[PDB]
């Protein structure tokens, strides 16, 4: 449809293409390496739906300086979808966004 | 105390981490 969905669910809608934006100058979906070497092509979107947040936000290893991250999973199947990023300072724009990992989404980008 | 190397999800028990990790 209009939306990007949880690949495991196939049909649980997570965001819409209208929510994609460029935060990093590398673009709206760039490759990021986590502290264990795993590469996440991370699509940045303003808003997301049907996600559960796991745990407390953390700034350790954050790919977006000034933002903390919280693991986000599909609320229907519990598959990892990405992370919610929340600003640590009130003057930052946007104050929050979501980074969705490419392999967790359908259709295949 | 136990952390998924793929996504950063934290777990109190090693057994939940293992089930979670192999779901990736
Ligand atoms: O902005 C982000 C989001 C979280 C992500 N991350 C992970 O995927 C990860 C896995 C195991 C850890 O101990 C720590 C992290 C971590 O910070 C990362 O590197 N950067
Ligand atoms: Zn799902
Ligand atoms: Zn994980």
């Amino acid at each position: 449809c209009t939306s990007l969905c949880c690949k495991q669910c196939q049909e649980t809608e997570i965001t819409t293409k209208n929510e994609i934006f460029s935060l990093s100058l590398c673009g709206p979906m760039a490759a990021y390496v986590n502290p264990h070497g795993y590469v996440h092509e991370t699509l940045t979107v303003y808003k997301a739906s049907n996600l559960n947040l796991i745990g407390r936000p953390s700034t350790e290893h954050s790919w977006f300086p000034g933002y903390a991250w919280t693991v986000a999973q599909c609320k229907i199947c519990a598959s990892h979808i990405g992370w919610k990023f929340t600003a640590t300072k009130k003057d930052m724009s946007p104050q929050k966004f979501w980074g969705l990992t490419r392999s967790a989404l359908l259709p295949t980008i | 105390s136990f952390v998924c190397s793929v996504c950063g999800h934290r777990f109190t028990t090693k057994g939940n981490l293992k089930v979670h990790f192999h779901r990736h």
